[PDB]
């Protein structure tokens, strides 16, 4: 998943929901130099079970839990989805991540 | 020398494990005696109570500790009503088994290290040995049984009295609501936890009977020998349960945590 | 250590062992709170130390997490007895955190937005 | 009993230090040469002993007490600050939250003058602010609701 | 041989204390017949989200427990729960299932609402589909941060 | 001994900044807000990085922070002290401006009061 | 309940008269630093084999829990606090009752099976004043030094396996340390390892000196002299608890 | 316990986060507990006790409070006894003279 932050109170672990329930974790967060911009680039390890639920357009947000807790990425289904399933291979990006309290 | 140790140890073992069908159907008596023994204590011990009543003490003390603690530091910080569910995550996961293990380990345990090493040196080993009887088969085996079917209501009674202890504490001595406990308590415990604890135990009490036992077959030195069996046991004793009761946490909540509060 | 006392309409989720402070520092702690008819009776401890009987007692939260304790302003020149009693008018109690979100989200309930934005 | 005594001397040394090294990390210990300044608030709000003394939020020292003065209207706070820090006459304190849970600390800003302050001196409650005080704002939300 | 009566009397006081024990921590303390399911018919509910809805969740009548959930599952229009309730509660017909979090720390659990509180109830093994869920906080706070961004402050 | 400053100020081994290639800078901030060393230094809100030693050189905080190679920065970047979270830890952001310059912080470089 | 009551007494006594040749007649350096060096080497690898896992486990359940909590950074502060409050405590008692304590008896039944007690009672020798308080003072120094090593050991073990292990934040862990544990603890802390020591050399002496003879004498003695350690260190730990967490350091 | 201290029926519209057992409070100071939380049509009917030794006005308006972010709700009789006619045993509170809390999900929408 790439986004332009990975958002604070966001480590590897973190629950990744699709329609908030948790089908996955958070495995790792890195920076990556993309058109000479750093970008986070988060690797989520997820059951495949799900993957076939998951249409390929599913919208990514970076979304917080409570005020005190932790984030979480949150997949969701868009209005209209597409007939293939995502994978290893498919790119996919975040529309937005919720802003700090700073 | 540490591999023909660890190699006298294994061939115990082995022969303690393979001896147990025959136990069971050769001396159903020797295992109804050695279980109301166990059950009941032996010697001056046995008109205090027994295991019995050093397990429900001790474990009556470590719940207190830890609703004590628990309450204390949680109106310290404010949030004081979630003790009654830290008190249920502190009791079946770390501390229960632990202490029902250390206390089984003290009283089952040296009583039955002594009882081994006094019929070594008494010679009533060579006693059976004289009358072809399997002596490991009659004694270790007879123990290990014994053990394995008195665990699970020892460790029922240990757990429900730190629960008992952890709620009375808190709702009583700190005034907190009762309902309020109850609720946190019934809601953040699942029973598979319980249960999964209940197996680590059978486990821990097993191989603890087996150590003791180990130590009590194979004493030496006359009634001064006996002691130092007793003590090298112990250590034993509480390095293995220690050890068994972390890759027993590590095994079952190394990836899923079993616990759930935020969304 | 002498224990003074107070009269105050609520104890404002105040316990026993709650902070007294004068001027912001400890100076001791709250020992009883009793229900006397109109009232409820706060005793206290100022650690041997001389308020007057023209002091003024408020409970107050001290953390988001729900910390109650008791300041002291002293006023007046003459000097308060032991088992003194400060009188209601110079006690007053918290506004709540929880009565604040009362206050804000039932009254935000009853506003017809599209108006006030027509208004606006 | 001569090598029992060495053997017992080196291990009780060592189980002694790490004694010793727990009581200095849950003591907040420090063996720095100070220097004792004052200053005087109209309210400390929640300050005790032992708290650290942050120079533009770097620990310099720790309080070594606050007292009542002027018949408790005000709380006169004497502080420890590193000696190789010098005071000046526009430095200015504060008190200032740490968490949401309760615990301070006294911030010192340098202000703007070169005049050395000397040392033992008081800073004036002209200079001196508290810190949030909740109550005040939760309090001053009513009107407004 | 033995049987010395001694010993009897040990195994059979042993054995009622096993019983005592075990009946008490399995019903008083551990709930075994609300674990297991023992007079409880199981119920389903469809959402458009899962809300942070997690399986042993408590599931609420006006905030009364009056049974437990027992799974929550993605599906492809939101999210399916399973519960259980206890079989005195008949709950009506035309209910709904709201999510909701007790506190701002955690512990969700779902509410069945009735305005009416009367007529048709539930059957075992029935969905409920109309149900909703709160406003989530990253929204929010988004919402007040653009809110208060875009105000010309030096114009105030 | 002199220096103690405690267990919170003490420099740990491990994490991002400890590696070989981790560049070392200077941040001369205002105010530190009560940080900590071995705080974390993100990047994007990333932990890539970790803060050494929080001294103070002539009445100003400079912080000397440890980052893992493999990260651009340009000279001009603004660091910032921030907050994790509500009842958490604290964090040093080091965040490229909307105008960043072909040149890059190399090792020894020091971010300045303005930035 | 009158057999009870009388050893109770005895053993009372036996303390009294062993406080009575410490405070009046001059130590015995001797024994003293022989009593410590054995209760060192019989009880120093057990106590890091039973703290070093018990402290990853009490960590690995505290950082579960409070990352599905949420509140992952106050890690530390609860690794302390327990730590110094329970686990120092509890793993000295244990690795007190069960190696030093049933050494001390195991050695005195040794000795009065062997005759040795009346061998030095016929020279004119107290038995209590050359034996029972070195082997006090022993246990007592002992178990202070093991609580504060497991103390620093279980701290060190919790941090590197909380880091290396679930990604938690060092600093995190080492500037919270200090949030609930300050002097209170430590003071209350080192006050049970203390009384630990002193009641278990106490109880150990006591059983050892008193030891029935025959040939499951020895055997009973030590049995019982550590379930009697085990009972008493468990109800002194509760009552100093308590006593120590009414002078908490959040309050 | 019984007629050792009154008892008092409250009917309530939603009854959160209140278990039996939990304290009645009057002016912040516990003089009570609660009986029985069960259903009663569209309403929750809650039957709670406090000491006799305490007086209560008949008017008295049994507010649930929710103390602090993470406490245990009580129900509080807000109006202080000053004198006049006094709540009997056996008095049953509807809904126009109960009050509830806000509710973290109210205030998040």
């Amino acid at each position: 998943v790439l986004s332009g932050r990975a958002g604070l109170s966001m480590d590897p672990g973190s629950k990744v929901t699709f329609n908030g329930v948790p089908i996955g974790r958070l495995a790792s967060i890195d920076v990556v130099e993309v058109d000479d911009n750093p970008e986070a680039r988060l690797t989520l390890d997820v059951d495949p079970k799900y993957l076939d639920l998951i249409p390929e357009n599913a919208n990514v947000e970076l979304r917080a839990t409570t005020v005190f807790g932790n984030k979480y990425i949150s997949f969701l289904s868009p209005k209209n989805p597409s007939a293939e399933r995502l994978s290893a291979s498919t790119p996919i990006r975040a529309q937005g991540v919720t802003t700090e309290f700073n | 020398r540490f591999l023909d140790s660890m190699g006298h140890v294994a061939w115990f073992v082995v022969q303690a494990i393979v001896h147990v069908p025959h136990a069971f159907r050769h001396y159903r008596r020797e295992s109804l005696r050695l279980v109301a023994e166990i059950g009941m204590g032996t010697g001056a011990m046995a008109v205090i109570g027994g295991t019995v009543a050093i397990i429900g003490f001790v474990t009556l003390s470590a719940g207190s500790l830890i609703a004590i603690q628990g309450f204390a530091s949680l109106g310290n910080i404010g949030v004081e009503a979630f003790t009654g569910f830290f008190a249920a995550l502190a009791n079946i996961r770390v501390v229960a088994p632990v202490v029902t293990g250390q206390a089984l380990a003290a009283t089952v345990g040296a009583g039955a290290t002594a009882e081994l090493g006094a019929m070594r040196i008494s010679e009533e080993v060579d006693a059976l040995e004289v009358m072809g009887i399997k002596s490991i088969s009659y004694l270790v085996s007879t123990r290990i049984m014994a053990g394995a079917i008195v665990i699970i209501p020892l460790y029922a009674m240990a757990i429900l009295l730190s629960f008992m202890s952890a709620q009375l504490v808190t709702t009583i001595f700190y005034s907190q609501s009762v309902g309020t406990y109850e609720h946190y308590f019934h809601t953040f415990l699942r029973v598979d936890d319980v249960m999964w604890s209940f197996l680590e135990v059978i486990i821990m009490s097993v191989i603890v009977m087996l150590n003791h036992c180990y130590f009590g077959y194979f004493a030496s030195g006359g009634a001064v020998g006996v002691g130092e069996a007793v003590g090298r046991s112990m250590r034993t004793s509480l390095i293995a349960i220690v050890l068994v009761v972390l890759l027993a946490s590590l095994a079952l909540y190394g990836t899923d945590p079993n616990f759930n509060l935020t969304v | 250590v002498p224990t003074y006392y107070g009269q105050f309409a609520d104890t404002g989720g105040l316990n026993i062992g709650d902070k007294v402070r004068i001027a912001g520092m400890d100076v001791g702690n709250v020992k009883s709170m009793e229900i006397d008819g109109d009232k409820v009776v706060i005793g206290y401890t100022l650690g041997g130390r001389t308020i007057g009987t023209e002091s003024r007692a408020a409970i107050r939260t001290d953390t988001i997490l729900g910390r109650k304790n008791i300041e002291i302003e002293p006023r007046g020149s003459e000097t308060l007895k032991p088992r003194g009693v400060l009188p209601v008018g110079q006690t007053s109690a918290p506004y709540q955190i929880y009565d604040a979100f009362l206050d804000v989200t039932r009254n935000a309930a009853g506003w017809d937005t599209q108006a006030v934005r027509q208004s606006l | 009993i001569k090598g029992t005594l060495f053997k017992l001397g080196i291990f009780s040394l060592v189980l002694l230090t790490f004694t010793a090294l727990i009581f200095v990390v849950f003591g907040q210990i420090r063996f720095n040469r100070t220097t004792e300044y004052s200053a005087i608030f109209k309210n400390v709000s929640g300050l005790r002993d032992g708290q650290f003394v942050r120079a533009a939020g770097v620990e310099v020292g720790k309080v070594k007490s606050v007292d009542l003065i002027n018949g408790g209207e005000q709380a006169e706070v004497k502080f420890t600050v590193e000696r190789s820090l010098p005071l000046f006459q526009e430095t200015t304190a504060a008190i200032r939250y740490q968490d949401l849970i309760g615990n301070r600390y006294l911030e010192l800003k340098r202000g703007d003058s070169d005049q050395i302050l000397p040392p033992g001196s008081t800073i004036p409650v002209e200079r001196t602010e508290p810190a949030l005080d909740l109550d005040a704002l939760v309090g001053g939300f009513r009107p407004l609701f | 041989m033995l049987l010395t009566r001694f010993i009897k009397m040990q195994l059979v006081i042993f054995l009622t204390l096993t019983l005592v024990a075990l009946v008490v921590l399995a019903l008083f303390y551990l709930r075994l017949p609300t674990w297991a399911g023992l007079g409880m018919y199981k119920l389903n509910a469809d959402l458009p989200n899962s809300g942070g809805l997690y399986a042993t969740a408590n599931v609420t009548y006006r905030g009364t427990t009056i049974g437990k959930v027992t799974s929550v599952e993605p599906s492809e229009s939101g999210a399916r729960v399973e519960m259980n309730i206890y079989d005195r509660y008949k709950i009506p017909a035309d209910a709904t299932a709201n999510v909701h979090s007790v506190s701002a720390v955690g512990e969700q659990f779902i509410d069945l609402t009735s305005d009416s509180g009367g007529g048709a109830y539930f059957q075992p093994g029935d969905t409920i589909t109309k149900a909703t869920v709160p406003a989530e906080v990253g929204p929010a706070l988004d919402a007040a941060e653009k809110g208060l961004a875009v105000l010309p402050k030096e114009k105030i | 001994c002199g220096q103690w400053r405690g267990i919170a100020n003490v420099p740990l081994p491990g994490g991002p900044g400890t590696e070989s290639g981790s560049m070392t800078l200077y941040v001369q901030m205002p105010e530190t807000l009560a940080l900590n060393a071995n705080s974390r230094v993100r990047v994007r809100d990333v932990f890539v990085g970790r803060v050494r030693k929080i001294e103070l050189i002539n009445w100003v905080p400079t912080l000397t922070v440890d980052v893992e190679p493999g990260i651009k920065l340009p000279k001009n970047t603004l660091a910032k002290i921030g907050q994790t979270s509500l009842l958490g830890s604290q964090h040093v952001e080091l965040n490229p401006p909307e105008d960043p310059s072909s040149e890059l912080l190399r090792d020894g470089d020091t971010i300045p009061l303005a930035q | 309940l009158e057999k009870p009551l009388a050893t109770v007494g005895g053993f009372f006594k036996m303390s009294v008269m062993t406080g009575k040749a410490l405070f009046t007649r001059p130590f015995q350096w001797k024994e003293f630093v022989l009593q410590s060096w054995f209760l060192i080497r019989v009880a120093f690898l057990p106590t890091l084999a039973v703290s070093i896992p018990l402290t990853v486990l009490i960590i690995f359940t505290l950082n579960i829990l409070l990352a599905e909590f949420g509140a992952a950074d106050v890690s530390g502060a609860g690794a302390a606090l327990g730590a110094v409050t329970q686990l120092g405590p509890l793993v000295t008692v244990l690795v007190v009752a069960g190696a030093g304590s049933t050494a001390i008896c195991a050695d005195l039944g040794a000795r009065t099976v062997r005759e040795e007690i009346d061998a030095l009672e016929v020279l004119g020798i107290d038995p209590i004043e050359r034996l029972v308080v070195p082997r006090v003072v022993a246990s007592t120094f002992v178990a202070f030094m093991l609580n504060g090593a497991v103390i620093t050991i279980g701290l060190v073990g919790g941090f590197f396996f909380g880091v290396y292990i679930q990604n938690v934040s060092a600093g995190a862990y080492v500037s919270t340390l200090t949030l609930l544990t300050g002097f209170p603890e430590v003071l209350i802390s080192v006050v049970k390892a203390t009384l630990f020591g002193m009641i278990a050399g106490l109880v150990g002496c006591y059983r050892g000196l008193t030891v029935a003879g025959g040939s499951k004498g020895v055997g009973t003695a030590v049995n019982e002299t550590l379930v009697l350690c085990v009972v008493a260190l468990f109800a002194v730990n509760v009552v100093l608890t308590t006593i120590g967490v009414r002078f908490g350091t959040g309050r | 316990r019984k007629l050792t201290n009154t008892t008092v029926t409250a009917y309530f519209p939603e009854v959160l986060a209140l278990y039996p057992g939990d304290k009645v409070l009057i002016m912040g100071v516990r003089v009570g507990s609660i009986d029985s939380i069960e259903t009663a049509g569209d309403k929750m009917k809650v039957v709670f006790h406090f000491n006799n030794k305490y007086k209560v006005p008949e008017n008295a308006t049994a507010s649930i409070l929710n103390p602090s972010l993470v406490a245990s709700r009580v129900i509080q009789l807000s109006p202080p006894y000053t004198g006049g006619p006094t709540l009997r045993d056996g008095a049953v509170l509807d809904v126009d003279r109960t009050q509830v809390p806000i509710e973290y999900d109210e205030v998040r929408n």
